[PDB]
């Protein structure tokens, strides 16, 4: 018995052991109070504009279409706090945990940006934090391991398992299950089991509305269409969300493909996985033929995640959202574009929807089309990785 | 196939209590599995639990962990399972078989073809550790019509809603939980208000399980009105401790599970 709707279509679900329930029954209950309490909202929205910086630019990118007929806007989400869009939900989930009345917060965290926004709230918010990353992502994300350090979280390597984001997510569950009492879960994208992916999605879709809000301002028309990377579907279902109900605005997400989709070596199991049950949902993802979890890749480890927000994978079944994929050099080529025509570094998981806003553009010059890309995270963290690669293939 | 029924019949008429202990199958290899699976069986087991390798056990502790990487280690595939579960139904024809699964291995092929391959290799029961009573529906649906008994965690939590759908839902037997995390004889458990309720809403007998790793909780809980208890993590050191020594091995599993089957009396 639950208070919403736990699956889109086929997909979503609470696939957790029995003794977990109580807590994703009890975090559904207290979601649903919070999001009829105006106290909450207010406070909310307070730490979003007071201490994030809500709202977020639309910024109308002007050289990089010249001598098209594509007008191209970014989303600012990487001048929030903590340089990318995970801050909003954080924030949102931080003040539900004291609503519950719990007093720590765990987090599972590959790249380590989850694992930061967390630490982030946890600290604004007097939450003891905890954060299991595996142990391959902390060897490979040392500032990101310091900066959750340096906000007073508790970083716990994990060993188990491929030692990468699904066995750190699996100990966070374990954990969990045996200390929902005094802590809350804080998963980090719109997948797992329901309550999250509806509790995610609610508390990132300003994203959407304050995109709505700003292009009807500036070109007094809703965008042809809206386009955002997915790698666990929060920032794009961010974006998305309140634009489902205009019919006439495109929903493109765009996930990894990596090394490309032929090589196997990719991260896009929406259009390119099969589905299963596991992270708690019934959702496409990347596995064997016998149904063990595969690695995902990328070079963007943002979107390294072999499984999908189950709202994508029904939007796509429906029609109302299409998805694509863009490679590793796709997504290089628009970091570099930006950086050197707009001044802007983008994160290595939002060039990825750059990169198909620029196809977009290019294979089709001469049509008219207003599109905004969901610009999710700056990529200030990612210049050592750019570099390395740029010197590898003899650029540098 | 009444399996679980007649074991239980036969225990209640002698007075005992059930020993379940659980191994991962494969675990350290394919050969010394079934090794070790007669040894539990010829140290006096009533029933087995046997899990199947999974890349993301995320309802067990270390112990069991641990245990799926060395079956990981020895390329042991759902596939092999399946033919070892064949032969040790072939050799032991009324002892009760339950699978321990992750729902991805029931899902991957069709929820439908996997109860089917079950009931072909005499497989008694099924728990799938991450579908709640809430999500059960199309996996008990398909296990019964394979005559394969779906098996329910009641939890320490379990308010009367629970207890009845798993009282409704479960055959062969309820599997009480003792206490909240992961499998680990590293984390001991504790109720004579489940059990009770339980028989009130005719329940599949009750075992116990986690932390069931000596011989004096075997005997409480059958005295607390539980049909019997499991043990999981306990053996699988066993396994873990003479890794370097097979016959060593076979060895302390059989005076372990002797010793464990000896307090059901
Ligand atoms: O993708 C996930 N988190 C993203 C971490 O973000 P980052 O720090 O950027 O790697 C993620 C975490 C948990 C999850 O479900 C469950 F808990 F069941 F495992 C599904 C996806
Ligand atoms: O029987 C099991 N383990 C062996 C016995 O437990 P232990 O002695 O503590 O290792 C066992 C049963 C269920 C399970 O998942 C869930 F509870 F979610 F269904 C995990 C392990
Ligand atoms: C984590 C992250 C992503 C991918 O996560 P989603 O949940 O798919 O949004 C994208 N962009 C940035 C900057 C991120 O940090
Ligand atoms: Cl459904
Ligand atoms: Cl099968
Ligand atoms: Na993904
Ligand atoms: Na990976």
């Amino acid at each position: 018995t639950t208070l919403l709707n736990p699956y889109f279509g086929e997909f979503g679900g609470m696939y957790v052991p029995q003794i977990l329930m109580p807590a994703l029954n009890q975090l559904e209950e207290a979601f649903v109070s919070a999001q009829k309490d105006p106290e909450f909202q207010a406070q909310f929205a307070d730490l979003l504009k007071n201490y994030a910086g809500r709202p977020t630019a639309l910024t109308k990118c002007q050289n990089i279409t010249a001598g098209t007929r594509t007008t191209l806007y970014l989303k600012r989400e990487d001048l929030l706090h903590g340089g990318a869009h995970k801050t909003n939900q954080v924030l949102g989930q931080a003040l539900l945990a004291k609503r519950m009345g719990k007093s720590e917060i765990i987090a599972e965290t590959g790249a380590g940006q989850h694992g930061v926004a967390s630490a982030l709230a946890s600290a604004l918010l007097g939450l003891k934090c905890r954060i299991y990353m595996g142990a391959k992502d902390v060897e490979r994300q040392s500032p990101n391991v310091f900066r959750m350090r340096l906000m007073g979280a508790e970083v716990i390597p994990v060993h188990s398992g491929s030692a990468t984001l699904k066995d750190a997510c699996n100990e966070a569950l374990r954990d969990w299950s045996g200390s929902y009492e005094t802590a809350h879960y804080m998963l980090g994208t719109a997948a797992g089991p329901h309550p999250y992916p509806t509790i995610v999605r609610e508390f990132q879709r300003m994203i959407g509305e304050e995109t709505k809000a700003q292009i009807l301002d500036k070109e007094g028309r809703l965008p042809d269409a809206v386009i955002a990377c997915v790698g666990g579907g929060s920032n794009a279902i961010g974006m998305f969300a309140d634009f489902i109900n205009d019919t006439s605005v495109g929903l493109i997400g765009v996930e990894p493909g990596g090394h490309g989709i032929e090589t196997g070596e990719h991260g896009a199991p929406l259009k390119h996985g099969r589905v299963g049950i596991y992270f708690g949902m019934k959702a496409p993802m990347m596995q064997t033929a016998d149904g063990q979890i595969e690695e995902s890749y990328s070079i963007s480890a943002g979107l390294d995640f072999p499984s999908v927000g189950p709202q994508h994978a029904y939007l796509n079944s429906i029609g109302r959202a299409d998805y694509v994929s863009i490679t590793d050099d796709e997504a290089l080529e628009a970091f570099k574009t930006l950086c050197r025509h707009e001044g802007i570094i983008p994160a290595l998981e939002s060039s990825h929807a750059l990169a198909h806003a620029l196809k977009m553009m290019r294979e089709q010059p001469e049509k008219e089309q207003l599109l905004v890309v969901n610009l999710s995270g700056r990529g200030d963290k990612d210049i050592f990785t750019v570099h390395d690669i740029l010197k590898a293939r003899g650029e540098i | 196939m009444e399996r679980y029924e007649n074991l239980f019949a036969q225990l209640n008429d002698r007075r005992e209590g059930a020993f379940v202990p659980f191994v991962t199958l494969g675990d350290p290899g394919i050969e010394q599995s079934l090794k070790i699976i007669d040894t539990l069986i010829d140290a006096g087991a009533d029933a087995l639990e046997l899990g199947v390798p999974f890349s993301d056990p995320l309802a067990d502790g270390p112990t069991i962990q641990n245990a799926n990487l060395r079956a990981f280690a020895a390329g042991v595939t759902p596939a092999q399972c399946f033919e070892m579960l064949a032969l040790i139904r072939e050799k032991h024809p009324t002892i009760p078989i339950g699978l321990l699964m992750y729902a991805n291995l029931v899902f991957n092929n069709g929820i439908d073809a996997f109860y089917a391959r079950c009931e072909q290799v005499g497989v008694d029961s099924v728990l799938v550790a991450d579908v709640p009573v809430e999500e059960s529906a199309p996996f008990r649906q398909a296990a019964l019509r394979h005559n394969i008994a779906p098996i329910f965690i009641c939890p320490p939590n379990a308010d009367d809603d629970l207890l009845r759908q798993v009282a409704s839902y479960g055959r062969g037997y309820t599997y009480l939980l003792s206490r909240s995390g992961v499998t680990g004889a590293e984390n001991r458990g504790a109720l004579h208000h489940l059990i009770e309720k339980l028989k009130e809403y005719h329940a599949a007998p009750a075992l116990q399980g986690f932390g069931i790793s000596s011989p004096e909780q075997v005997s409480a809980a059958v005295r607390a009105g539980a049909a019997g208890a499991i043990s999981g993590s306990a053996i699988v050191k066993i396994i873990e401790k003479n890794l370097a020594s097979p016959k060593q091995m076979l060895a302390e599993l059989r005076s372990f599970v002797s010793a464990m089957k000896a307090a059901s009396r």
